[PDB]
């Protein structure tokens, strides 16, 4: 590529996508740890027999 | 689930004018190399120079 | 060593396979070119005690006899091959099918493995390959100077050189389709290999007699639905405490007997 | 009493002794340059009874014989030496690692402890100290009318002086470096003291070798990941109930051996 002179190269995140998938993230990781604590809510109950 | 890697998007950013003239933007492809204080070379596409 | 602990020592073992199973689709919801699995039950042993329609008399037939059954087994997992959302994450390298056909990966064994995740990159000698470092096949190799990579709704991947106002074809991308998609043997990494029940490779090209179209700069999502699942979740959890309860209203009864 | 008995007493142990490391490591999620632990189990010895391939008959041999085994044991608590998140702070004399290297500091036994803490402090002889006193080895004398120290990505330490147009160098930090770095004893106090499995003490300037280098105004986070250990603090939990209900169901079987 050529070289532009006196400009610099800004970054290249677009923050409304990051945010979008913040959010989504984080609805994925509630969803894993309401498994993992079904799981355990499993061991209590057989381990209470 | 294994992550497999984690990526970076080479895509060209944001050309910006800053007014000095010892500021430099690499369109499309192209890397500034680099060496240390230890000799090793490296790669860089920030084009603040002093 | 009574016969109701075994049936619920099944059903305690079903329902946590279904649990199993329900993790394991959640802990992938964000994979791509991923598939969701559901789990198959079917009843075991029938005990056949006074045989139905066994000849009571000689002219009265006995209907429905004492048919005591013994627990359940799970046939298998299947997974749903649904054509999961596909995602504008505009990068030339990401390519996404639109049908039910697969990419064909080369093992570094020689055989050929099966994969419809199109995250794909570049190895230091200019191949395609998976993002695993899987050479993909019929190999397309991408020269050093290359500007832009277009892979079209053909398959077709061509590169435009510098300086240079039409574009070189490097390679044909091919899609793999099976008479029996869920036959595949999932050997991890996103990759499944050819077993017996799924037929027979048969390659194509994509948008004739039934391969799929490729999109680029997209990638196919997981096809798992997280509502469901913890639905599921809620409804597994329920019978596996109800099977519980029943191991410990046995284990009751067999207390008071051996107290006797 | 019975070998069940030890078994599970075993189980309870090894599991106490991982709910100890567990909250150890949580006990220093503030400390700077800490490395979290993690305990290695092993599994005990094997009662014989029948050998497992011996030979039965003149020629068929016995598969998988009786190997009836005893409970378990932890070999080794293994730190994770790896680099924290390093926090701005913004001050002239805190120091951070970016590599694998450690500071060499003099207890006032006479020996040399190590320590990957940068928070250092001036004493009353203008010396830098570790912030438990202990003078920091090779040894940076401050002088009297600073006005800002300097610590520069290479070890090299300047003092600006009033009047002076350049800077004066007044010493040269060190880091050293081992060839097992999770073979140090800790003594606590941050500090470290080498051993036979921690190979010997390579001395090394920041940068050349394999050292890391020095940020000056920055300090090292412990590398302590909460949620992991709550879910195994989750998953100890069950573990020990688990092993406590073995230990039950055992004592309910002696109890119902002695009546006869």
């Amino acid at each position: 590529g050529k070289l532009t002179n006196g400009a610099l190269e800004a970054s290249n995140v677009d923050l409304s996508k990051e945010l979008v998938n913040m959010i989504v993230a984080q609805r994925n990781y509630q969803s894993n740890a309401q498994t993992i604590k079904t799981q355990d809510q499993i061991l209590n109950t057989l381990v209470n027999l | 689930v294994k992550v497999a890697g984690i990526t970076q998007d080479f895509t060209d950013g944001t050309t910006t004018n800053t007014g000095r003239g010892l500021d430099v933007a690499i369109s499309q492809n192209g890397f500034f190399r680099l060496v240390d204080s230890n000799g090793s070379v490296f790669y860089s596409r920030n084009g603040q120079f002093k | 060593m009574i016969s109701s602990l075994w049936i619920a020592k099944t059903g305690l073992d079903a329902q946590q396979t279904n649990m199993d199973v329900i993790a394991n689709n959640l802990a992938n919801v964000s994979t791509n070119g991923f598939k969701r699995q559901r789990a198959v039950f079917e009843d075991l042993l029938y005990q056949t005690i006074r045989q139905p329609g066994a000849q009571s008399s000689e002219q009265t037939t006995l209907p429905s006899g004492l048919q005591i059954g013994t627990g359940v087994r799970p046939v298998a997992t299947e997974r749903l091959h649904s054509q999961g959302n596909l995602s504008q994450t505009n990068n030339s390298k990401d390519v996404a099918i639109k049908g039910q056909g697969f990419f064909q990966v080369m093992l570094p064994d020689g055989t050929s493995a099966y994969t419809r995740d199109g995250s794909f990159q570049v190895d230091q000698n200019g191949q395609l390959v998976t993002a695993g470092g899987f050479q993909v096949q019929p190999a397309i190799t991408i020269p050093a100077n290359a500007l832009s990579i277009t892979i079209g709704r053909d398959g077709v991947v061509s590169v435009t050189q510098q300086g240079q106002a039409a574009p070189v074809q490097v390679g044909q991308l091919n899609l793999t389709t099976f008479m029996n998609d869920t036959g595949l043997e999932s050997i991890g990494e996103n990759l499944y290999i050819e077993t017996q029940s799924s037929g027979a490779p048969n390659e194509s090209t994509p948008g004739l007699n039934g391969a799929g179209l490729l999109y680029q700069g997209y990638v196919e999502t997981s096809n798992v639905n997280v509502a469901e699942e913890l639905v599921n979740m809620i409804q597994v959890q329920r019978a596996y405490e109800i099977n519980s309860k029943a191991v410990s209203t046995t284990d009751q009864m067999l207390q008071k007997l051996t107290q006797l």
